[PDB]
């Protein structure tokens, strides 16, 4: 997922 | 002698969970690997990373999937009853469990006064990360306790970062845009968490005819969610 | 309601561990569900089926992974891989030790409707065929003459009492023919079971049901492409 | 994964 920010990922 | 035999093969034996995609098998090789008491390499401590960041994030997923279903159930729809409450907790507590897991290890082996920058970062960053995690699922009293102990770790790896990395080291960039999702979603601080990744990516713009090709790519990646985050923050 | 209560719960977590994608919880959830008594509905059927599914298919695609390192190995040539290639089967093997476990003390009965006989006789070839893709001693023999007496059961039945155009009967045919391919070794056996199976169906194509329209044509492309490669080759 | 031939479970 419900989130649009992202965290550190390669995804 | 053994001690660096074993902690051969338990390296070698991540690097084949890794390639069968066995993620709860990878991180506890590398657990096993971080017990034998030396220093890990950088490919190591990503290796170590990679396999815990897989295990909780399957667990984040689904407890999202499950707070979601959890919401529209209590709005009278009747999924009524304690089932997806229940459930909800235990994979919640799982969760905990591995963070649990993670934070001890990287006291009791990884955290320490000794080695460079980067190593120091990398696993102050781990330790906020992870108690980011923990705080996505806690409340009350408790969610205090760990958002404050996430801000301490990241804020020792920022000063650690600012002080002795170049703007444009992918490790610093990487814990300044964690640091500013936990400003963002944990501690309800947008102002901060712009501040922050605007600040992160201007002073890294700055330094990028130095970047170098090795990190060109990583460097590149974080800098580019860095934009996307702070594009939603600015519109929101 | 004791039983009726904590079923439903179960039910409703199998579900919920399903959207979550979490499918050893989900096989959990069933076979706590099975154990209360009753049979299961075809909807019930299915989430037990595809709970197990996911839970071996990881082991099992894991366990090819190592496999092949194991078969190459040499810069490093020491006993990490077989450990721990034994190690996934062993997890591999208890989980069909369970599936077989239930197939045959709550599942497999001599009454029902030929779609829940063969559902769970097919399910029981399955679990002994992926057994057998890892056994290599003097057990390997019973495992996939288990399998295959299972498999024809299902077979004998479905073909009795079942339209050519079935989901299940297809999805039978399909794995049988799997079977005879890669654990039998019997590519002509193979090929022919796969290409009579697709083509009985497709003379009923035109008849088909909605209900089952998009599964049976699902596994109708399986077959199709499983012959195209099998025949190319020989 | 190796296998190019498919059953049932992949669907
Ligand atoms: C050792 C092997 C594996 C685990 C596959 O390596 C993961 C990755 O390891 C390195 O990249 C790291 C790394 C990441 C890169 C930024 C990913 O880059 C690309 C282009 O995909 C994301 C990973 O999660 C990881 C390990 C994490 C971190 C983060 C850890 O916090 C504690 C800090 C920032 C970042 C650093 C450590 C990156 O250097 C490499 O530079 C990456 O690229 C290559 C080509 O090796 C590789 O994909
Ligand atoms: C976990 C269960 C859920 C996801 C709810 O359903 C799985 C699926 O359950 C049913 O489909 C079955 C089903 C399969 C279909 C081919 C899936 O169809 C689609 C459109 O995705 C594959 C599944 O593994 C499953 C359950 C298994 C089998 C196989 C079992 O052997 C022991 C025999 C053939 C096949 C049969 C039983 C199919 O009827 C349905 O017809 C499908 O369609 C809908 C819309 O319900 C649904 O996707
Ligand atoms: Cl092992």
């Amino acid at each position: 997922n419900y989130r649009r920010y992202k965290s550190v990922g390669i995804l | 002698g053994a001690m660096a035999m074993e902690r051969a093969s338990l390296i070698q034996k991540a690097k084949l969970a890794e390639q069968a995609e066995r993620y709860e098998d990878m991180a506890a090789f590398m657990k096993g690997a971080v017990e034998k008491g030396e220093e890990l390499s950088c490919e190591e401590r990503n290796l170590l990373s990679v396999a815990y960041k897989n295990v909780v994030g399957g667990q984040r997923a689904a407890w999202r999937v499950l707070s979601s279903i959890e919401q529209k159930s209590n709005e009278e729809g009747s999924e009524k009853g304690p089932e997806v409450r229940e459930y909800r907790e235990k994979v919640e507590t799982e969760l905990q469990g591995v963070c649990d897991t993670v934070l001890g290890l990287l006291d009791s082996h990884l955290i320490k006064e000794a080695g460079d920058a980067e190593s120091r970062v990398f696993y102050l960053k781990m330790k906020g990360d992870y108690y980011r995690y923990l705080a996505e699922v806690a409340t009350g009293d408790d969610k205090k306790r760990i958002i404050d102990s996430a801000r301490s770790a990241y804020q020792e790896a920022m000063d650690i970062s600012k002080k002795e990395m170049p703007p444009t080291n992918p490790i610093r960039l990487g814990l300044a845009l964690n640091f500013s999702v936990f400003h963002y979603e944990i501690a309800n601080s947008p102002e901060e968490a712009i501040s922050l990744a605007k600040t992160t990516f201007d002073e890294a713009m700055a330094d990028l005819h130095t970047l170098s090709e090795d990190s060109y790519k990583d460097s590149t990646l974080i800098m580019q969610l860095l934009r996307d985050n702070l594009t939603l923050w600015t519109a929101d």
